[PDB]
């Protein structure tokens, strides 16, 4: 009724390349988490935690160098007001524990790390993805959240143990919390890949692509829950889909949904469309360009990014305010 | 509650094949770089290099480009470090680690030495003429290898012994051992010295009788 | 290579003193240091990473530090737990390198040595040899001078010297001296002694025998 949008484009140079990014916002600051694993005989993994300053991506910290793992393992970081707490977890059963390495700051410089075992842990034959967050709150106590999913199911007998959540009320020491997760518009027979939970206003909702069996794509689904008994949330989809675009990302900002599109699989345009009425055209190109990967970034209720990288090392951000002018 | 458990102690000649094994539990091995590090005889610690067990991948210390080989067999859970033609140089202990995780492995020693296998020689020490405390002590002279244990009256004394580290003089190792006793209990009860050699399968016993 | 030089590489202090080690690296780690700790037994203990950070099951008197190139490890108050060798151990570019270790042991008031002489074994002589043993027992500090004398002519072809390491019990040392000489050498001289000399005592202790 009474609100107004404003867009700045900038742009980031990045001297690493990264397989795979997490950009978190710590003191009103963009920061990322860069997974760098070439295969080269030289090569090392890496992980860096990175620092908007500029237009370029300043290294602060190769996390990596304090763990002997092995692969490419699992990321789950978090966010508090003042806290930041990253985990590295093994990459993978028979095995009933996951081994975890836990890495907590003040700054985004300065980083104290340790060993963690979660033994026993009740996402044992759950798909976990790496993802950033923030806590939870549920009764007077914050939560972190280590979230999976079942990969495929071809019979469903309990409908509350197809996404299930560790929960961790000592900023990520130990993980002895279930969240039960009911979703009842959980397929059989179809295969469920990278959930993320988002966590906003202490609400919670699920991020992730589900696979087409007539199609070769993926598409992204959405899911918001509401809580009803302490530990337990139930989730239900919420409809995104528009003709001639493919839903790519949502967010909230003014307590409303925005949601972003491209026009096909590829990505040549983007669209951002706020509250389902104004939107806005995002063109990659001035070129070979395209805004593939694209996804909100959240500063506050009425501040967010819009984060794509246009081509090897380059980052467009859109940052986006919308709010109430009355 | 992880476990590594290495391979005992070995003896071998130069230029024959030796082969360490550290056997892994209680976490998944494939999903931790293993590391070796030497303790070199009288000396400090080398990094010698590590094996990432789910790519077959190496990071080696170029000071053991040509000495040391690392594989895995990941069916097993167990780590190993070869020496195809070892000399005397690489006599030392040999540890497997996690070293960021901090677990060690309780390490393995390696002699690399091509001198026989000799049995000792057991030598009283007796004084030669009174005060309350008389020392007394025996020889064990020309054995190889390491180690041999002595003990005295099969155990009985223990308050005040000393066990003397052997010194290596021609291929062959000789120690002294020595025991204090009071004048009452000596020579008024035996006293004798109880070595024993595994590698030579040697148990010998030698008493102390007081001279002439 | 990256060189850690690690300072003192020797050390004594008593129960319930603070000691502080030093580890310089020769260019920048940032931050990538490790302490470990190697207990008599061969066992190897991590105590400190990324500098500061002390690792679990490590009691709260261990602690580390920065300031520039250089990083500490100290104990604040020392236990009998806590006397056995310490590394350091830079984890920041490969190859990784140790430092050349320190060793800490106990501190105790000064011991006069225990001296005792032994001649030759009827045993040992029908065998062509002729070992004599002097037993410099349960002194402190470690250092000692031990000098043999033929006949008052001084000695020092064929003589072997033995150090124990600290007791566990008293935190004394001793130390063995072996004059070998053939038969027959031995037969052509009467007199015998070794003198000791250390830091307890103005004049030496002798200790000889004659072989009549």
């Amino acid at each position: 009724r009474h609100v107004f949008i404003r867009t700045e484009l900038s742009f980031i140079k990045n001297n690493v390349p990264c397989i795979r990014d997490m950009f978190f916002i710590y003191k009103r600051e963009l920061y990322n988490i860069c997974l760098d694993d070439l295969k080269g005989e030289e090569d090392e993994t890496h992980i860096y935690v990175q620092k908007k300053v500029k237009d370029s991506w300043i290294t602060l910290n190769d996390l990596f160098k304090e763990t002997d793992l092995t692969g490419r393992p699992h990321i789950f970081a978090y966010v508090d007001v003042e806290e930041i707490i990253i985990l590295l977890c093994e990459d993978e059963n028979r095995k009933k524990d996951m081994t975890c390495h836990r890495f907590y700051s003040n700054d985004g410089k300065e980083y104290n790390n340790a060993e963690i075992t979660i033994s026993d842990y009740i996402l044992k034959d759950k798909l976990l993805s790496s993802y950033v967050s923030l806590p939870l709150k549920i009764e007077n106590r914050e939560y972190f959240l280590i979230c999976g999913v079942s990969p495929y199911k071809f019979k469903d007998d309990n409908k509350k143990d197809d996404i299930l959540c560790m929960a961790s009320h000592d900023k990520g020491e130990t993980w002895g919390t279930k969240i039960v997760i009911k979703y009842d518009n959980y397929k059989l027979g179809v295969q469920y890949f990278f959930l993320r939970p988002y966590i906003s206003k202490n609400d919670l909702s699920f991020h992730f692509y589900v696979g087409d069996n007539i199609n070769n794509v993926k598409n992204v689904n959405f899911i918001e829950c509401t809580h009803e008994k302490d530990l337990e949330f139930v989730c239900s989809n919420r409809d995104f889909l528009k003709d001639n675009k493919v839903l790519q990302d949502v967010s909230t900002l003014n307590d409303e949904y925005i949601v972003s599109y491209g026009n096909d699989n590829n990505f040549a345009e983007c669209y951002i469309f706020f509250n389902n009425e104004n939107s806005i055209l995002i063109k990659p190109e001035k070129t070979a360009a395209g805004c593939y990967g694209g996804t909100f970034v959240k500063i506050d209720e009425n501040r967010a990014l819009f984060i794509y990288s246009s081509s090897q090392g380059i980052y467009n951000i859109h940052t986006i305010y919308y709010a109430n002018y009355e | 509650q992880v476990q590594l458990q290495q391979s005992g102690p070995q003896l071998v000649r130069p230029g024959a094949s030796v082969k360490i094994s550290c056997k892994t539990s209680g976490y998944s091995f494939t999903s931790f770089w293993m590391h070796w590090v030497k303790q070199w005889p009288g000396q400090g610690l080398e990094w010698i290099g590590m094996i990432d067990p789910s790519e077959n991948k190496i990071r080696l210390n170029q000071n053991f480009k040509d000495r040391a080989t690392l594989t895995v067999d990941t069916s097993s859970a167990t780590a190993y470090i070869q020496f195809s033609r070892p000399t005397s140089e690489d006599s030392g202990v040999y540890y497997c680690a996690m070293v960021r995780r901090g677990y060690w492995g309780q390490g393995t020693t390696l002699t690399v030495s091509a001198a026989k296998t000799t049995p000792p020689s057991v030598y009283p020490l007796a004084p030669g003429s009174t005060n309350s405390m008389v020392t007394l002590g025996c020889l064990v002279k020309g054995y190889f290898p390491e180690p041999v244990t002595v003990t005295w009256n099969s155990g009985s004394l223990s308050s005040g012994v000393h066990t003397f580290p052997a010194v290596l003089q021609s291929d062959l190792y000789t120690l002294s051992s020595s025991v204090t006793v009071p004048s009452s209990t000596w020579p008024s009860e035996t006293v004798t010295c109880n070595v024993a050699h595994p590698a030579s399968s040697t148990k010998v016993d030698k008493k102390i009788v007081p001279r002439d | 290579d990256i060189q850690m030089t690690q300072s003192p590489s020797s050390l004594s202090a008593s129960l319930g003193e603070r000691v502080s080690l030093t580890c310089r690296a020769s260019q920048e780690i940032s931050g990538y240091l490790s302490w470990l700790q190697r207990k008599p037994d061969g066992t190897i203990k991590r105590l400190i990473y990324t500098a500061s950070t002390v690792d679990s099951g490590v009691p709260n008197r261990f602690s580390g530090s920065r300031s520039g190139s250089d990083y500490s490890l100290t104990i604040s108050s020392l236990e009998s737990e806590d006397f056995a060798d310490y590394y350091c151990l830079q984890y920041d570019t490969y190859p990784w390198t140790f430092g050349g270790g320190t060793k800490l042991e106990i501190k105790r008031a000064d011991a006069a040595p225990t001296v005792s002489i032994f001649p030759p074994s009827s045993e040992q002589l029908t065998s062509g040899g002729a070992s004599v043993v002097c037993f410099l027992n349960n002194f402190y500090p470690k250092d000692i001078n031990v000098k043999w004398k033929i006949d008052g002519s001084e000695r020092q072809n064929g003589v072997l010297n033995s150090w124990t390491d600290q007791d566990s019990k008293d935190s004394t040392y001793s130390m063995s001296s072996t004059l070998t000489l053939t038969k027959d050498e031995y037969e052509r001289h009467n007199s015998y002694t070794c003198e000791a000399t250390h830091k307890t005592s103005t004049s030496p202790i002798v200790k000889s025998f004659n072989r009549n």
